[PDB]
């Protein structure tokens, strides 16, 4: 069990940690989050009382170092930082725990939700999508645009998701236009899985990461990315059986975890209706389809 | 963007552009089998590809053999159209390749887009206009060459005959569409109007009769009258 101490909380802010979240008041004695589960990535995120715009946060993994949060009154935000002095850091964390000024990562033992949502997400891949190699953690916010979005401005602050484009030379072999556009197996299995992602785990990992950034920051390009990766699988006639079963699990928890009130911007009607009801894989997402119909029958 | 009444005059500027109509590509007769089920028999078709500025028509004939042993033919028909149009454009000198291809039916956008991937600077556009190019098989000479073909074949025509010698492209296109509108609404009446006079003949290298300027006026008025009569009949107005 690991700890993320906070120097202080000078401004009133909603703090999220994974799917959990707390209201902290201006200069409330709040000094961090403890009992964070080792073995998964985590995201700690913020929404200031005064600016319900720009949600922002930090992907991190506590095995990769001692991280803490500090408010910056110049840049106006809660920043994640790394403490290199291991002794100095255990000292801060101990004193704050003693004083009992930390919230406990509030995991129900029955609950695999966070595992399920992060199963394939690996910090090393996140840091290629969010390139800032001087830090071990990754910042994301509501406004960051993706590389594909940029091509259609500031590269330092971009989400470098793998570009998927159904009407591109990459996607379509000369002479197999109709075949490959109608049946994207080639694009999925050779180009993306064997070529770029190397395996399905990395593929699924980017997919969950994209989903999570859309849910937690309302990052539109990440939503786009998630739908694209789902659509590519669902519009391939030939998908390994183990991928299909895992996809049905992946999407189910993502749909399960979505805030009900957000299903209107976060769920692309076309993609989902196509995937569940028209695509080659219409019959391979039983759990995802059952949970979509019972919870969001309007969209369909 | 889409082509519509607003941006109609762009058809006649000096940007090369082609209309593509696929309505006559996959053509069948429907019949009853011995056991009383229904069956289709394909007949030869065509792609109607036209420079509206110059009247150059590229009539790619689609022989029934194309369909042999293929499923989902109506869908196939759109890709074969795309395939043939793309091959057309590649066949043309660079300075002759269109800057725009306007498809008469929106189902052609994706197939043509995919097949033109090698021409990213050729814009593929839909249109809101209800163009009558499906009546192109009502032009006797176009229908004759389609139905006689025994193999894939491209035939070139000028669909304006020698009109541009005397009238602008805008006018030529409006006449054309008026004539095909009429042929589409009531072919028998439209064709009667065109041929009633045995003394006005069709040149061997033309599609339409050699009407003088004054006779074109009379013809266009008769076609207009035809179209409005049929409208009133359609809607009881």
């Amino acid at each position: 069990m690991n700890t993320v101490p906070f120097t202080s909380a000078p401004i009133e802010v909603t703090i999220g940690i994974d799917q959990y979240s707390f209201n902290v008041k201006e200069n409330q004695p709040f000094h961090g989050i403890k009992d964070i589960p080792i073995g998964h990535v985590h995201v700690i995120h913020f929404q200031h009382a005064d600016n319900s715009s720009m949600r922002y946060g930090y992907w991190f993994d506590c095995r990769m170092g001692n991280f803490y949060i500090q408010y910056d009154p110049k840049d106006g935000l809660y920043k994640m930082m790394e403490e290199r002095d291991g002794a100095k850091f255990e000292n801060i964390v101990h004193n704050f725990k003693e004083r009992q000024m930390m919230v406990s990562y509030p995991k129900i033992d029955e609950d695999d939700t966070w595992y399920n949502l992060t199963e394939f997400v690996q910090m090393d891949k996140i840091r290629k999508i969010v390139r800032k190699d001087e830090n071990q953690f990754s910042y994301v916010d509501s406004s960051m645009t993706t590389v594909q979005e940029n091509e259609l401005s500031d590269p330092a602050h971009s989400l470098n998701y793998t570009v998927i484009n159904f009407k591109s030379r990459e996607a379509i072999r000369p002479g197999h236009e109709m075949e490959d556009f109608l049946d994207k197996s080639y694009y999925l299995n050779t180009v993306m899985l064997q070529g770029i992602f190397k395996n399905s785990s990395n593929y699924f990992g980017e997919l969950q990461f994209a989903f999570l950034n859309a849910m937690f920051f309302g990052n539109y390009g990440s939503s786009l990315q998630w739908h694209a990766m789902i659509e590519l699988i669902c519009s391939s006639a030939t998908v390994p059986k183990h991928m299909l079963d895992k996809l049905d699990e992946i999407l189910y928890y993502q749909i399960k975890t979505l805030p009900e009130q957000y299903s209107d911007i976060l769920l692309n009607e076309r993609v989902w209706n196509i995937c569940l009801y028209s695509s080659f894989q219409k019959n391979s997402l039983h759990n995802t389809e059952k949970i979509m119909e019972n919870k969001y029958p309007e969209l369909l | 963007g889409a082509m519509n009444s607003s941006n109609y005059a762009e058809l006649f500027n000096n940007d090369i552009k082609l209309f593509v109509d696929d309505t006559n590509v996959y053509r069948v007769t429907v019949h009853k089998t011995f056991e009383g089920n229904v069956a289709t028999k394909a007949i030869n078709g065509c792609i109607f590809t036209l420079n509206p500025k110059t009247g150059h028509l590229f009539l790619k004939i689609i022989h029934t053999s194309v369909w042999a042993g293929q499923k989902r033919l109506s869908q196939l028909a759109k890709w074969k159209t795309a395939e043939e149009v793309s091959a057309l454009v590649r066949s043309l000198p660079k300075e002759e390749q269109p800057k725009q291809i306007i498809v008469t039916r929106k189902a052609m956008l994706d197939p043509l887009e995919v097949h033109m991937l090698d021409f990213p600077n050729i814009a593929i556009r839909p249109t809101e206009l209800r163009l009558p190019f499906s009546a192109a098989m009502s032009i006797d000479k176009l229908s004759d060459v389609v139905m006689k073909a025994t193999e894939p074949q491209m035939v070139l025509f000028n669909i304006y005959d020698d009109w541009l010698d005397r009238i602008s492209s805008y006018t030529a296109f409006s006449r054309l569409t008026l004539l095909l509108r009429a042929l589409k609404t009531n072919e028998e009446s439209a064709k009667m109007i065109l041929l009633s006079d045995p003394t006005i003949t069709i040149k061997s290298y033309h599609l339409w009769p050699s009407f003088t300027d004054e006779q074109w006026i009379t013809i266009e008025s008769q076609m207009r009258d035809l179209i409005l009569t049929e409208y009133g009949r359609k809607y009881n107005v």
